């Protein structure tokens, strides 16, 4: 059992820079038996480098691999935005294939403030006894964002759930949903539902609210 | 031009047997140049190779030590396919499972995983399948920002993962964000799919989200009309 371990775990670089990804093996690996794979969101891993330094068919020349023995290196000499992915090294000892845990490559980007939208529950959902209020933070960067629910100015806890999208292929931004779920009876007891958003791209915090 | 088609997303009860099939187009399963592999991916297993089968005047198999006593991999020449069976599944067997072809790429010796199926999510759970409710996220003055208007669909209370959401039968793709599902306190998943469109288009253009929950064979088309 040869354990492969990659460094760093997460890499954040701007397009046009050189990325250098490490794979170090627990014991010596014949260079013929070490490969690199690229995995983009929602897709299977794809062969990038085989035999330590050979480019698979169709792989661009900016990807190259080097190394021997215990230390192997994947280099992307000038990052393109589409290079956002997880990169794995892989070894084969004739009978078993093992992979590293992978290096996640984030594409660094100018700060982008979020667009904030709020959606009251649909009339259809409310007729079923449930009220889901959705606050949408769209196309922002960096990833970190703070969302705060106020109901009739009462700060809310433990009744909302956030979901965050992966870095968008077109613009390297993130998007986030915060969903406040109440019973229909709980929802109708109040008037003002407000979503408050804090993010470094915004001059001052942004509140989106509605009256029932 | 090999094309690997895997069975659909599935639910398997704990302690029962996982079963998946990979149908091969563009190659033959009995090829003496290929090996046919299974791999899985999850947070706790990482990217984990499971085993392979291949033909060389007779059928051979190799299994990973981690699962060697629990899996078989059986080829089917009559349908040009190979299958993975895994007995006594536990929650740690929840993963995306991939089939993959191994080919000798470095002088006849190095067998490299060079063609992969799209992946099948298998959820190990005792809970029952439930199709989703689809509700509109209607555009309004509260979901505008300049000339841009946001709208979406809330896909709620389904099990298991995954659902797929398209817009206008795949014709509308720009500016679409379908969020990762969250598991609700009820044990059912929920997600929203949103899209941003010109606010001037809300009176003339039609926006429909097309929701597909293959585990329940639920297809739902939801016309999202503006509300103000």
């Amino acid at each position: 059992e040869i354990v492969l371990t990659q460094s760093p775990g997460t890499l954040s670089l701007s397009p046009g820079e050189r990325a250098t990804l490490s794979c170090r093996a627990s014991q010596s690996v014949a260079s013929s038996y070490l490969a690199w794979y690229q995995q983009k969101p929602g897709q299977a891993p794809r062969l990038l480098i085989y035999g330590a330094s050979s480019r698979a068919t169709g792989v661009p020349d900016r990807f190259s691999g080097s190394g021997s023995g215990t230390d192997f290196i994947l280099t992307i000499s000038r990052l393109e935005p589409e290079d956002f992915a997880v990169y794995y090294c892989q070894q084969y000892d004739g009978s078993q294939y093992t992979f590293g845990q992978g290096t996640k490559l984030e594409i660094k980007r100018t700060v982008a403030a979020p667009s904030v939208f709020i959606f009251p529950p649909s009339d259809e959902q409310l007729k079923s006894g449930t009220a889901s209020v959705v606050c949408l933070l769209n196309n922002f960067y960096p990833r970190e964002a703070k969302v705060q629910w106020k109901v009739d100015n009462a700060l809310q806890s433990g009744n909302s759930q956030e979901s965050v999208t992966e870095q968008d292929s077109k613009d390297s931004t993130y998007s986030l949903s915060s969903t406040l779920t109440l019973s229909k009876a709980d929802y109708e007891k109040h008037k003002v539902y407000a979503c408050e958003v804090t993010h470094q791209g915004l001059s001052s915090p942004v509140t989106k609210s509605f009256n029932r | 031009q090999v094309q690997l088609q895997q069975s659909g997303p599935g639910l398997v009860k704990p302690s029962q047997t996982l079963s998946l099939t990979c149908v091969i187009s563009g190659d033959t399963v009995s090829s003496n140049r290929a090996a046919w592999n299974w791999i899985r991916q999850s947070p706790s297993r990482g990217l984990e190779w499971l085993g392979r089968t291949y033909y060389r005047s007779k059928w051979y198999t190799d299994y990973a030590v981690s699962v060697k006593s629990r899996i078989t991999i059986t080829p089917d020449t009559s349908k040009n396919q190979f299958s993975l069976q895994m007995k006594s599944v536990t929650p740690e067997d929840t993963a995306v499972y991939y089939c993959a072809r191994g080919s000798a790429m470095i002088f006849g010796i190095v067998i490299i995983l060079e063609s992969w199926g799209q992946g099948t999510l298998v959820t190990v759970s005792s809970a029952s399948t439930k199709g989703p409710s689809v509700f509109p996220l209607a555009p309004s003055s509260k979901s505008t920002s300049g000339g841009t208007a946001a709208l979406g669909c809330l896909v709620k209370d389904y099990f298991p993962e995954p659902v797929t959401v398209s817009w206008n039968s795949g014709a509308l793709t720009s500016g679409v964000h379908t969020f990762p599902a969250v598991l609700q306190s009820s044990g059912l998943y929920s997600l929203s799919s949103v899209v941003t469109v010109p606010s001037s288009s809300l009176g003339t253009q039609t926006y429909i989200c097309n929701v597909n929950h293959k585990p329940s064979n639920t297809k739902v088309d939801k016309k999202v009309e503006p509300k103000s």
